[PDB]
């Protein structure tokens, strides 16, 4: 997590967290500013709108350290920066208050380090807090996510 | 006669224009949550559409 | 004073300092060289020329860290970089040989750690050194006092 | 050699070296890349094609500081950064294995601590890889050295 996720740094804060996984650099589009690496500052980002992300082909040198994608999410505990995160009912939870504001793209990671999901927001619901993230399917398929009341951090 | 010419002009690139951004858009649609997942057992049918 | 003061520099050599002072980032005109900071960049400086300086608003969110000024000028020693300055006669002094070319917007520090004046040049009279500087006063002004055959660091 | 010598930037990759000797700054041309250090980014190179090189006047404040030069060459082993080069019947060789792409520019050392020849590419002999280098006369002549089959690293 720490060694290759770069911040995105503008006006001297870090507003998000792009993430490398399967060779490919992502970056939500609701979250504005710049890379710190001046490697991913050259990179030609093609826009996703629906899925609030935009991706980019990582150079040569980079693509042997990335992140590995997954399909298979059994129920349970995972792993993240801020602690761990509760997936049940095909969704993602986590105790209520933690997680904020910049924190957005940050990935969820597996037990033998595997990326399962993109953090893009969180609603409060109370008791608990629901994460609004981005998802992978059987046959490849990214979806996107929301649980009602979603807010893009 | 010069201006039913330019509005049939007009008519033919307006169409034109209108059909590729159509088909663009509809391979964004199509295609970008396979290029945003791992080994993408597509179809061709689409692509080999809409790549020309 | 080390962590609230910011180089200035140019061409990759240390040519000045910048000081942040009651949410307000001042510099000196003589001085030419950017600044490594993106905010302090981004700030717009208003410049007085006959007053040597430019003051600048400071962003919002380092402003409720700065430091604190005073009025009260008690003769003595007064704690800086490179040791005290002797404060006598309405004037600052320091021992030959100290201080020279870049050290100026250097700010002079209280017992309390507070600022009372800004140092912009120094003028050799042989068993000393007197500091051209920027003293403030009691009813709300700023006096530069500046020796004869004075040079500006 | 590990203070003074410089490697050059290629898209993040290091692919050469640029060496400081007698107060001028050389540089392979065939290597293309931007020099690491920032002030040598302003020197200006003027190139000699022939000879597969540029050289240009490098600053005030670090000619001083250079690997001295000679111009005696007895044969034998002379020091090297990945070890020891022989130098026979007027060639440099080394063992077949050690060095390839990326070492051009390379200083070659003197037990004494001066230069006496800079590594531009290397040709496999199968018992031993010859070195294409460029090396001084007594009359102050360079000739550039490359046996046959040379390839630039």
């Amino acid at each position: 997590e720490s060694d290759k996720t770069f911040p995105i740094m503008l006006n001297g804060q870090v507003n998000g967290y792009a993430c490398v996984v399967g060779g490919r650099l992502m970056k939500p589009l609701h979250v504005e500013g710049k890379i710190d690496n001046e490697q991913l500052a050259a990179v030609k980002l093609k826009k996703a709108s629906m899925y609030d992300l935009e991706y980019g082909d990582v150079p040569q040198n980079m693509k042997s350290d990335t992140l590995q994608y997954t399909s298979d999410k059994p129920p349970g505990f995972y792993n993240w920066h801020h602690g761990a995160v509760q997936y049940e009912n095909g969704r993602f939870t986590v105790p209520r208050g933690v997680g904020g504001k910049g924190d957005s793209g940050r990935p969820i990671l597996d037990n033998r380090g595997r990326v399962v999901a993109i953090v893009l927001g969180g609603a409060n619901e109370g008791t608990r807090t629901a994460l609004s993230v981005v998802t992978w399917n059987q046959k490849g398929v990214t979806i996107k996510d929301t649980p009602e009341g979603s807010e893009p951090w | 006669t010069v201006i039913v010419l330019c509005g049939v002009a007009l008519a033919i690139l307006v169409g034109t224009a209108s059909s590729a951004a159509c088909i663009a858009k509809a391979r964004r649609d199509c295609l970008t949550p396979y290029a945003l997942a791992p080994n993408a057992t597509v179809p061709t049918a689409l692509a080999v559409l809409c790549c020309i």
